[PDB]
RNA sequence: AGUAGAAACAAGGCC
RNA sequence: GGCCUGCU
């Protein structure tokens, strides 16, 4: 009623009329935002001006009615002048702190519901537990780490529709909300704000930042874990760690962990099925983590690990812009290649048909607790240099690269019976089956690689075959450094085909990821997987 | 004993204390006046590094231009304009060759972003030039103002609410034989009319004005602010550039600064490392002199059309304005000149549009000179800049520029022992060329620099210098066989920020933390920071701890308000509290670090939704404010703060009553009563914009009406109450109509 | 469907037409060109046709290339600071009251009670270029109005001065000229453009080096009383509290620290009075509270200030005012120093001295001074300095810590066994411990927020490069430059007036000298 | 006068 | 003498 008398006012005025029949909707916000007021090109020096003066701030005009003119010692609280372009009078700071001795009172337990973020961060240093400080040189290592730690995984745009939805039924527009996990997360958020009378536009604001998720590159060692990446400033430094336990788990932690282990599995069945592609998808289908569904996780979930990303593509979703290979994941960063479809021969006289790739190129490895990049060209290795925490870590990453770079002296130095073919002459993959046989054990690749010598720049570590570092003469290209740059975070995400053999390839016709790169560990979920098709200990 | 810091420098490596070197401690040197004289100097300049050229005169707008590009080649180490189109070409396809199909992709994002795109996005932009009023004023003032005028003169298509929509309207504007603008006096407005050619000038012309708070430099530089009309074409073409650098592994501008720092690190290290130890490498960590000067639009709209290849007209069309709108950009000289007279006493303000009129007895040599070489370009009281770029508006494309020729070096096309790699952004670039032998190194260097020069990019001799590799700078990163922190860029983000107390306790502390995080701050520093900036706190907003004996404005309320409160610890700052912050507790507000310790009438009273003193606008600005880093472009601050009464916005300058344009007050506070009415109608019309097509009456009469019948059928509204709605509502929709 | 059509036709057409290189006019036949353009070898032709002339050649960079830096000839250059440093005297009452608990007034009147010895002044060094008769007037008149607020019941929390031709004068009062529209005034014979020309130039002094020595000096108290922090946890937090009490321990003692809490004060103060009273002028007087080692706290009265009006509008505009310090320097032995002071002669003082007692005389420096909002603003902020200086020492302390795994802030801070060349005496190059390195560097620090200009971050930045250069030569890193005479020139172009930037640049030249060896 | 340094303040407009 | 403004 009191609005419509509100038009009736701006009708009858003509000025309203005007500026009312003129302006679009569109324009609204245009209209939002037209001020003559300049943004501050120094806020410090005008902020810091300004506490100087009688009446340095601005109240709305209600505050004549709920605080009095002056306090008990005569100081004034509020004037009757206006602000420049706008209805609000100036009021002096001691009308606030008045407020807050003098001022009505009202039930705050709204706000903890409110501000659901700030109080699980307070709860968890809270019951936090430190240890014992360790110096020791910290390899810092820049990488993409998530930030919020009760982010339910969504993207500003996907998330924005579940807060209208929750706060705004009516004004949501065509968005219909297909996934489970969206309906779920709508109808249990809008029952704790059945009644909150704080603002819609800071009930919509926090929504956002308890549910959009958000990621920062930032030098990270030790652990990577969103509850560990808040604490960053207390666990980690230049020469310093604190061992540090959080008193709290997300679930955004246990859902990534658990779709990783659920994807894991499903694929290792999938591989020695008849058709896997088809036992993937109908597993994909009768499986839920959590009580919400899988799929809703997968097109609504980016997580990076290569049988997530053939889980993805199998449901036809977007994938990680670069390859895998041995587990690793590499992004090329320079050059082109073409295929030759050639042939050659082996150590123990197999012979076998490769595909090696032309011209001079660089690529960055990366890996779960390694890291390496590489140069190489038509055929021939030219360098490669490693930055993990362990030595057998620094050894995977140097056999991946041999085995990577197609060079012959990985080619002729292969010895047992390494049958390329299955027990039913089914033709294997050379690469992987390559790969095998070098992780047992490379004594006869470190032996018959070579050796160079460096100019000892940096201080750079020596290679070692057995233990044994040599700071003036190593095997030739391979070095290895204190501290990586992580760098394939950002991600170009590439269309791409699928196999029926689950053989996911690029537009040119490159593979990308394979069955064989994930892990054969064996984990135990966080979360409980259900899956209900017709035997329940299939996965 | 004389004290010496620098000797310092002795045992400890340059890098490991080059905070030392960093005097960012005080005043930063600021202008005081016009900024004509170095418009004029800068314009005479970029006219004299391309003189060699060749000069037109333009049809539509009558300017004098001087076209540089496939001019003569250079002769000495000067600076030189004269870009070479044929070696942009090459350079373009080169890259292309080097990184396949990253045109064709960037050009298809971008034609996404042109179909989706929107108006309201150009409020999101700093001080532009308004041309109607030929005064800087707000992106959203100066765009509103734009439209106005559009309507008022014919062109309507905007009602669209698309961008490119906008610019088919500026595009149709300048066939028109006369523009309608408004003056004010003073009270009330006048109408008049511009000519083809004034609107042309107008619609072409930058604002120009003196660069304040810059570190490092004696001299005062000028830049540039254009118009409405150039904003969207310049907008896509960054984000066309955008789109292209991304997918660059060598293109540094469009991410932070550690993704610098780890590009940087990987090259340095990929030249060092994995070049073989029988190769020397060398560094060098160089700038370029009159970057912005030397950067034709014309090799612009070449880039652009090369990068465009095979796709749509359109789209063509679209990108190819702003390089064509560049190449015939006019800036304007200032804000005139002050002139003293001592023996009577006096002082004087003429402005720069009479300095084609004006008489030279007046000037010293120096701007004697400086108006005499402008005098011939000067049209209407603006100069003709059509020979090179003004202030790094298209940064992005200057840095592809850039990475094409870090590109050329890759060793398949310098097809020499030699070759080269490295990192650049605008303005500032680092280059490692690997090679067998000293001559190799010379030979690599002399080929970068002649390949820089036959680009229109040229090598600051005065600022780079060439080291082995394993020690450089890039952008104030001082790598030594690793980087190495700072923190004197970061000093003057250590104090309070100035938005309000709530904010400024938020920016503080996650300024320390994140100071914490990148730039190795330590724990006693970060502890120091947290004490110095919460005294500074105290001081600058009144409000002591309250068992003290400061006597000030604003200590009776603190005092009354620590004397009721029982449990003393839960009290804020900003009330007069005690500080309970630590390096545990960087990451937590002040609020919810107190709330257990909290009376609940105190709690009730700060955290209240009817006080008078927080207002929010819009979802971006609630806990986001734009903090201007030293030595650096402005950034945005993400603030996580706690809505309290604290949570004010400060007032405004008033200056406005005194002058013409007084009336913008009241056309302001009627949009604001109007959108809260809107707003009311719409609960949504904060958090998203509203779209459609519709005037905003009828959409509100409609909801009305929605809601009126919706609260009769089940609700409050009595029979009585819906038919008066309802006969308002025809009784709207009948003056509507009228 | 529908399909999109944007095209360009008219205006937009002409100004495409006239936008190529010069052998075209049409962009439809240049962008032909382009479609229909394939790389065969073009920059490679240009190239060789290109002149031998354009280079890069390098310069080689050995011991024996870097020469001096050539400084300005000229008078020498005079004191720029809003307040003395090393020549300033404390009055002290010891009143048990913190930082800022007292009325500024009432306190500065307790201060000069304590002082008998009190003479009629006189001018003991003029201004030779002003009228210092009005200076004296207005030192009289400020100890007319002590008197008055000390007769008056109550205290004001805030005095407003009189507006004397004196003050009128000395604080710029119808100075600046009328503003007028030119086509009033165009025959004028000396209108004129304002004057724009190299400032004066100025030599370096012996002064600015021993303020600067004096700067990095310990005293007999302390000056940083630091805000609360919470309770420490976790044992980093120890750590950091450990090593930050170590910071403060040094650090307390100085002299920089003082010069920290006089330059916030006096403009907070300025900035407050000016912005509140902006028609009147207005009394502050210069309060800093220490506390002594035995543990009482102290105020300190180190003059006045009379503000002027402060009409400012820009962040540039000044405000002027009359700054009044006490001191017991004589101003006959330094003239140089002071050319923009007036010295009066105001009193005697008798110090604990063994020789019966001195009786030194003591004087009042005078001046007229200025200030604008942004100055303001970053004067209020010169604990920043502390973070800079402290943060780099921890820095060093944690580069040998992860070397050594393990703590060893004690061992720097106690045994004093590491040192660092911080200044050169006769014989040579000393050496001093992490706490003089401390203190060095609060000093620099402190005094580049007192002095600081663009000729300061010029000079900066174009001696970070050359520093730069040496080091790559001292970690023998073959390096080179191409233009370095040039780079000199451009380092040599900001040395104009600044004594601190002259200063700094006498530093890099023994830098230059004992290094490279 | 002073601040400051490539152009400004050292108050501005309105009655 | 009275009001207005202090980045317009």
């Amino acid at each position: 009623m009191e609005r419509i008398k509100e038009l009736r006012d701006l009708m009858s005025q003509s000025r309203t009329r005007e500026i009312l029949t003129k302006t679009t909707v569109d324009h609204m916000a245009i209209i939002k935002k037209y001020t003559s007021g300049r943004q501050e090109k120094n806020p410090a020096l005008r902020m810091k001006w300004m506490m100087a003066m009688k009446y340095p701030i601005t109240a709305d005009k209600r505050i004549m009615e709920m605080i009095p003119e002056r306090n008990e010692q005569g100081q004034t609280l509020w004037s009757k002048t206006n602000d420049a372009g706008s209805d609000r009078v100036m009021v002096s700071p001691l009308a606030v702190t008045w407020w807050n001795r003098n001022g009505p009172t009202t039930s705050a337990v709204h706000y903890p519901k409110i501000y659901k973020t700030y109080f699980e961060k307070v709860e968890r240093l809270k019951h936090g537990t430190f240890g014992p400080v360790h110096f020791r040189n910290q390899v810092k290592i820049r990488r993409r780490v998530d930030i919020n730690p009760g982010h339910a995984d969504l993207s500003a745009k996907e998330a924005q529709d579940v807060i209208m939805e929750v706060v705004f039924p009516n004004e949501v527009g065509a968005r219909i909300l297909t996934s489970e996990s969206q309906l779920t997360i709508t109808k249990e958020k809008k029952e704790e704000l059945q009644d909150c009378k704080i603002s819609p536009l800071m009930v919509a604001y926090m929504l956002e930042r308890e549910l959009v998720r958000k990621t920062r590159f930032l030098p990270v060692a030790g652990g990577t874990s969103s509850v560990y990446i808040e604490v960053l400033h207390l666990t980690q430094g230049t020469c310093w760690e604190q061992m540090y336990t959080p008193g709290g788990e997300v679930r955004n932690d246990d859902v990534d962990q658990s779709l990783i282990i659920a994807a894991r599995n499903i694929v290792r069945r999938a591989t020695v099925s008849a058709d896997p592609l088809a036992s993937l998808l109908e597993m994909c289908h009768s499986t839920q983590i959590g009580g919400i569904r899988m799929v809703d996780i997968l097109r609504q979930n980016p997580t990076e690990e290569q049988a997530v990303d053939i889980c993805k593509a199998a449901m036809g979703l977007r994938i990680s812009s670069s390859f895998s290979f041995g587990g690793f994941t590499f992004k090329r960063t320079s050059g082109s290649s073409v295929k030759r479809e050639e042939e050659v021969l082996t150590g123990n006289l197999q012979t076998l048909k490769i595909r090696v790739h032309e011209g001079y190129e660089e690529f960055t490895m990366v890996g779960r607790r390694a890291t390496a990049i590489l140069r190489k060209a038509t055929r021939r290795l030219i360098q490669l240099i490693v930055s993990g925490r362990d030595e057998q870590s620094i050894a995977e990453a140097i056999i991946v690269a041999m085995v990577f770079s197609q060079e012959d002296c990985m080619i002729k130095a292969v010895r047992g019976d390494l049958n390329f073919v299955n027990r039913a002459n089914q033709r294997l993959n050379p690469m992987h089956q390559l790969l095998r046989h070098f992780q047992k054990d490379a004594k006869v690749l470190f032996q018959n690689w070579g050796i160079e010598p460096i100019d000892n720049v940096m201080g750079m570590i020596g290679i070692l075959p057995d233990m044994t570092p040599s700071t003036e003469m190593s095997m030739r290209g391979v070095r290895v450094s204190k501290m990586g740059v992580d760098e394939y975070s950002s991600t170009e995400r590439v269309v791409v085909s699928i196999d029926r053999f689950l053989r996911v390839r690029d537009q040119r016709g490159n593979v990308l990821l394979s069955p064989e790169e994930v892990s054969e560990t064996q984990g135990t979920e966080k979360l409980t997987i259900t899956y209900s098709s017709s035997m329940m200990w299939e996965v | 004993m004389d004290v010496n810091p620098t000797l310092l420098f002795l045992k400890v490596p340059a890098q490991n204390a080059i905070s030392t070197t960093f005097p960012y401690t005080g005043d930063p040197p600021y202008s005081h006046g016009t900024g004509t004289g170095y418009t004029m100097d800068t314009v005479n300049r970029t006219h004299q590094y391309s003189e060699k050229g060749r000069w037109t005169t333009n049809t539509e707008t009558g300017a004098p231009q001087l076209n540089p590009i496939d001019g003569p080649l250079p002769e000495d180490n000067e600076p030189s304009g004269y870009a070479q189109t044929d070696c942009v070409l090459e350079a373009m396809a080169f890259l292309e060759e080097s990184h396949p199909g990253i045109f064709e992709n960037s050009c298809l994002e971008t034609m996404e972003v042109v179909q989706q795109t929107r108006v309201d996005k150009l409020t999101q932009g700093r001080q532009t030039y308004d041309w109607t009023l030929n005064r800087n004023q707000p992106a959203a003032t100066a765009l509103a103002n734009t439209i106005e005028v559009f309507r008022s003169n014919g062109l309507t298509a905007n009602e669209s609410g698309r961008l490119i929509d906008f610019l088919k309207d500026v595009m149709e504007s300048m066939d028109k034989e006369e523009m309608e603008i408004t003056t004010h006096f003073q009270i009330g407005k006048k109408k008049q009319r511009l000519n083809k050619r004034s609107y042309l000038i107008r619609a072409l012309t930058l604002n120009t004005m003196t660069k304040d708070a810059e570190r490092g430099k004696l001299k005062r530089r000028a830049i540039a602010t254009p118009g409405m009309q150039i904003r969207g074409f310049v907008y896509f073409v960054e984000t066309l550039a955008r789109s292209i650098c991304e997918k660059l592994e060598q293109s540094g501008l469009p991410v932070g600064g550690n993704e610098k720092k780890a590009k940087l690190a990987n090259v340095v290290r990929k030249m060092m490392t994995n070049s073989q130890d029988t190769e020397l490498s060398f560094t060098i960590t160089g700038d370029n002199t009159k970057w912005n000067e030397n950067q034709n639009p014309r090799m612009f709209l070449a880039m652009i059309t090369y990068i465009t290849r095979n796709q749509p007209e359109w789209f063509r069309n679209v990108l190819s304005i702003a390089p064509i709108m560049f190449s015939n950009k006019m800036a304007r000289l200032g804000k005139g000149y002050m002139f003293e007279s001592k023996s009577m006493k006096l002082r004087t303000q003429i402005p720069a549009e009479m300095l084609a009129s004006i008489d030279l007895k007046y000037f010293n040599d120096s701007t004697r000179k400086k108006i005499e070489k402008i005098r011939p370009l000067l049209i209407d009281g603006t100069a003709s800049l059509s020979p090179g770029m003004m202030m790094g508006m298209f940064n992005m494309l200057s840095t592809v520029l850039g990475v094409s020729i870090l590109n050329l070096g890759q060793k398949r096309y310098t097809k020499t022992t030699y070759w080269w790699d490295g990192l650049q952004s605008s303005d500032d670039f680092a280059l490692i060329v690997n090679a067998p032998n000293h001559e190799g190194i010379q030979a690599g260097v002399d080929r970068f620099y002649r390949t820089c020069k036959l680009l229109g990019i040229n090598m600051s001799k005065k600022k780079s210098y060439i080291n082995r590799t394993g020690t450089f700078e890039f952008t104030s990163f001082f790598y030594r066989y690793g980087f190495v922190a700072n923190f004197s860029m970061e000093l003057p983000s250590f104090g309070v920020s100035g938005i309000n107390e709530s904010a400024d306790m938020s920016i503080g502390v996650t300024v320390i933390k994140n100071n914490m995080i990148n730039n190795d701050l330590g724990p006693a520093t970060a502890q120091m920071a947290l004490q110095l900036f919460i005294k500074d706190y105290r001081y600058t907003y009144r409000c002591h701890r309250g068992d003290t004996q400061i006597q000030t404005r604003r200590s009776f309320e603190i005092k009354k308000l620590w004397e009721q409160t029982r449990s003393k610890a839960g009290l804020l700052v900003s009330d007069g509290g005690p500080n309970l912050y630590n390096i545990r507790n960087l990451h937590i507000p002040e609020v919810c670090l107190k709330w257990e310790l909290m009376d609940e009438d105190y709690q009730g009273r700060l955290c209240n939704p009817l006080n008078p003193f927080v207002s929010h606008k819009e979802i971006e600005s609630v806990n986001n404010a734009v903090m201007m880093p030293a030595h650096g472009p402005a950034k945005n601050m993400e603030y996580d703060a706690v809505a309290t009464t604290h949570s004010w916005i400060p007032k405004r300058n008033r200056s406005i009553l005194n002058t013409s344009q007084r009336g913008i007050l009241e056309d302001e506070q009627m949009y604001q009563k109007c959108c809260n009415l809107f707003e009311k109608f719409f609960p949504s019309s904060s958090y998203r914009r509203p779209v459609g097509i519709s005037s905003m009456v009828e959409a509100m009469v409609s909801r009305a009406r929605i809601d009126a019948r919706i609260d009769f059928e089940s609700g409050r509204i009595k029979k009585e109450e819906f038919a008066e709605i309802m006969k308002i509502c025809s009784t709207i929709e009948e003056l509507r109509r009228q | 469907t529908i399909e999109e059509r944007f095209e360009i036709t008219g205006t937009m057409r002409r100004l495409a037409d006239q936008s190529l290189p010069p052998n075209f006019s049409s962009l439809e036949n240049f962008r032909a060109y382009v479609d229909g353009f394939e790389p065969n070898g073009y920059i490679e032709g240009k190239l060789s046709q290109m002149s031998k002339e354009v280079n890069a050649r390098i310069e080689p960079f050995l011991k024996t290339t870097p020469r001096p830096l050539r400084l300005p000839d000229g008078p020498p250059c005079s004191q720029r600071s809003k307040f003395l440093l090393m020549d300033a005297l404390k009055l002290s009452i010891e009143d048990p009251s913190h930082e800022g608990e007292g009325i500024p007034l009432y306190d500065a009147i307790k201060c000069m009670r304590t002082f008998f010895g009190w003479k009629e002044p006189n001018v003991v060094k003029p201004h030779e270029k002003g009228i210092n008769p009005n200076y004296l007037l207005a030192w009289k008149q400020v100890l007319a109005e002590l008197q008055d607020i000390e007769n008056e019941e109550k205290i004001p929390k805030t005095k407003n001065m009189k507006k004397t031709s004196q003050l009128k004068w000395a604080l710029g009062e119808n100075m600046a000229p009328e503003k007028v529209d030119f086509d009033d005034c165009k025959d004028v014979s000396d209108l004129k453009q304002y004057d724009s020309d190299e400032p004066e130039l100025r030599s370096l002094a012996s002064w600015i080096q021993s303020e600067f020595n004096k700067a990095c000096e310990l005293t007999d108290s302390s000056w940083i009383e630091l805000d609360e922090i919470g309770e420490d946890v976790a044992p980093i937090e120890h750590i950091a509290s450990m090593r930050r009490n170590y910071f403060t321990a040094e650090v307390s003692h100085c002299r920089a620290t003082e010069y920290i809490m006089k330059g916030v004060y006096i403009n907070t103060a300025l900035l407050n009075a000016s912005c509140a009273a902006m028609d009147d002028f207005q009394l502050i007087p210069m309060i800093s509270k220490c506390r002594t080692k035995e543990g009482r706290r102290k105020t300190n009265l180190y003059g006045f200030i009379i503000k002027g009006r402060s009409h400012l509008r820009n962040d540039t505009d000044v405000v002027n005012f009359v700054s009044m310090e006490f001191s017991l320097t004589d101003p006959r032995l330094e003239p140089h120093k002071w050319e923009k002071y007036c010295v009066l002669e105001i009193g005697d003082m008798l110090l604990r001295s063994a020789i019966g007692q001195v009786s030194r005389p003591m004087f009042l420096y005078v001046r007229t001074n200025g200030t604008s909002k942004i100055k303001m603003k970053w004067g209020m902020e010169m604990r920043r300095c502390l973070l800079q200086s402290l943060q780099q020492i921890e820095s060093m302390i944690e580069a040998e810590s992860s070397v050594k795994e393990k703590d060893m802030t004690k061992e720097f801070f106690e045994n004093k066994s590491e040192t660092w060349p911080i200044g050169e005496s006769p014989k040579g190059v000393e050496e001093g411990s992490i706490g003089k390195v401390c203190r060095t560097l609060l000093a620099k620090s402190v005094f580049n927020s007192l002095y600081a200009s663009p000729q300061l971050e010029g000079f900066s930045a174009e001696s970070r490069k050359l520093l730069l250069i040496v080091q790559a030569l001292r970690d023998n890193l073959e390096p080179g430059t191409f233009d370095l005479g040039g780079l000199y020139e451009a380092i040599e172009e900001c040395l104009i007036n600044d004594p601190w930037v002259l200063l700094n640049a006498s530093w890099f030249n023994s830098f230059l000298t004992h290094a490279l060896r």
